[PDB]
RNA sequence: GGAAGACCGAAACAGUUCUGACGUGCAAAUCGAUUGUCAGAAUUGAGUAUAGGGGCGAAAGACCAAUCGAACCAUCUAGUA
RNA sequence: GGUAUGCGUAGAAGUGUUUGGCGUAAGCCUGCAUGGAGCUGCCAUUGGUACAGAUCUUGGUGGAUAGUAGCAAAUAAUCGA
RNA sequence: CUAGUCGAUAGAAUAAUGUAGGUAAGGGAAGUCGGCAAAUUAGAUCCGUAACUUCGGGAUAAGGAUUGGCUCUGAAGAUUG
RNA sequence: GAACCCGCAGGUACGGACCAAUGGCACAAUACUUGUUCGAGCGAACAGUGGUAUGACGCUACGUCCGUUGGAUUAUGCCUG
RNA sequence: UCACCUGAUGCCGCGCUAGUUACAUAUAAAAGCAUUAUUUAAUACAAUGACAAAGCCUAGAAUCAAUUGUAAACGACUUUUGUAACAGGCAAGGUGUUGUAAGUGGUUGAGCAGCUGCCAUACUGCGAUCCACUGAAGCUUAUCCUUUGCUUGAUGAUUCGA
């Protein structure tokens, strides 16, 4: 009901991005974050923060690394009172040891 | 009518060709406030308004230019529109109220009496 | 010891076969693969000559301003059929 | 040029027309609606005199499309303010 | 690196055919006008070089071997002898 | 010398399909790898797919599994007359 | 549902018809008199629909959007949505796929150098690769199989009546 919640997600990203060529993978993989967000969130203006670019355009266009750990932060719009009010904030959590690193929500609402 | 090939949603309009014209739906959206901000001068509550009567015509074309094969030139005319809208209230429609013309004389009423008066019609 | 109109090759130029890419183009001739010469008969910016039945032509009637078996522009020209 | 004490801002020329009519027919007469300053009938003459056409000249304008053709070469753009 | 550009309509979408860059087990010109697009060969060192020659060639003929990375010794100089 | 009638086995061409196996093409996922920057150690960082080898989903042929039974009646023999 | 017979309810005996004779009437005539004319129409029949009238019966789908993937140039076509049997994101198992990571350490070595010391003749800081921890490691549904682990989840619009 509060819906300001902040989960610690996980992602398969290459599995999102077969049936596209390379050279658009992967600046497709940040306009297929904007479906990966809202299928778990519903809300709209997914403001992708500039920390996530320096791991996605890190190898270059050819492959995003296949597993990110994004923090979905549905944070309320403080002003600009458009009819939309809940938007999502993403950041970058650079963990590296990916077997059984479970996805969850235990995150204090002011990191 | 085409070639706009298909899209799905237009089955409410029962023929399967449709589009979503971004520039053509900007210019009516402000205009339908430039309509909607005139009855509020007249003090009418705008809920009881519905769209009455709306047409769109053409106007004086431009002439920009294109350059083509073997040296030659053809026009590139984008042709503007006038949008006219009148918004009425939730009114009625009417058919007619009509009357009939008789001209009675000596030998036409009795036949009515031959079928109504002297022969008692059961209802 | 480094000479020759010597060779394979690059910006300089040329333009061959694909008869391939558009043939209402990128274009009133170009792009992309391919191929030839490449230290001289080489390549070239400027100055100056040459004139319409003639200039010029390592010779095809090529070229002379997108025109060339005679231009190009006004007339005798509403020339004749 | 002669002519009808010719109509004309109390609406004259053309423009439309599901008002009405005369010719065999070309063509007029007539009502309404624009319109704003000039016009026709008899009889003498007469000029650059009536158009479906000329691969006709010029100026709008169609269907195709008024949204199709296609805007594809030069590595490729991206989140946040 | 240094300087400077993302400027070529856009987000999307995996149909043909086309547009260009490819590999395809067998045989390998039968294919077709024709071995033409296309494939092998390609650098350098070591040999090894056929007929015809104007005795300058043909000559890179053909016909072959050899070619990393890492660890080492052997050699080619100058000043003060 | 009856490949007679038939039965049996098979085979050609097209025909309809699928993919278990095997052939192809590549999860451009991954291992060895040159050149350059990332200071050195991971990568596949970029050479418009670097080149190489194996390579699962599919899709496919060169592989695979399949493709048949009723009724009139010409040519004709006979039937009775 | 329907016509027929029967169990059997009941009692129309409401209304039948013909032939002869008598009676009580009412009605019936549009001079139109060489009349018809765009030939009514009532009755009755059924068809009706409308209006206030008449009792009864009745308590959903489709359509896109969003999906998914047995379909795909688009549309169409197969499906999906219990406060959660599931959808859906993940992890986890299994299937495979290259072949055996990085990390240390190693008798792992062509040796060359430093100290090779006085004795112990040693440490390596160099070493291409090999060996152990190791069939490791990354890839695995996007158009895989697996859930009792983990979390996410309903609140839309738009059309339609015999």
């Amino acid at each position: 009901i509060n819906e300001v919640v902040t989960r610690e997600c996980t992602i398969h990203l290459a599995k999102r991005v077969h049936n596209i060529g390379f050279k658009k993978r992967a600046p497709r993989a940040i306009k297929e974050i904007r479906k990966f967000a809202e299928r778990e969130m519903g809300t709209t203006d997914v403001r992708i923060d500039t920390r996530l670019n320096k791991h996605i355009w890190s190898k270059g266009i050819r492959s995003t690394p296949f597993r990110i750990r994004v923090r979905l932060a549905r944070r309320r719009n403080d002003d600009e009172d458009s009819p939309n009010k809940l938007y999502t904030y993403v950041t970058y959590v650079p963990v590296s040891t990916f077997k059984n690193l479970q996805t969850e929500n235990v995150e204090s609402s002011d990191d | 009518n085409g070639g706009v090939g298909r899209c799905a949603q237009a089955k409410q309009w029962k023929t399967t060709q449709g589009r979503w014209p971004k520039k053509s739906a900007e210019f009516l959206l402000q205009l339908l406030r430039n309509a909607e901000a005139n009855a509020d001068c007249k003090g009418l509550d705008a809920d009881r308004l519905v769209v009455h009567h709306i047409q769109v015509n053409r106007a004086q074309c431009l002439r920009r230019r294109t350059y083509r094969a073997h040296g030659r030139i053809n026009p590139y005319m984008s042709s503007p529109c006038h949008v006219e809208v009148i918004l009425t209230e939730k009114e009625e429609l009417v058919s007619k109220a009509t009357d009939d013309e008789p001209a009675k004389k000596k030998l036409s009423k009795k036949k009515l009496q031959r079928q109504k008066e002297k022969m008692l019609r059961s209802e």
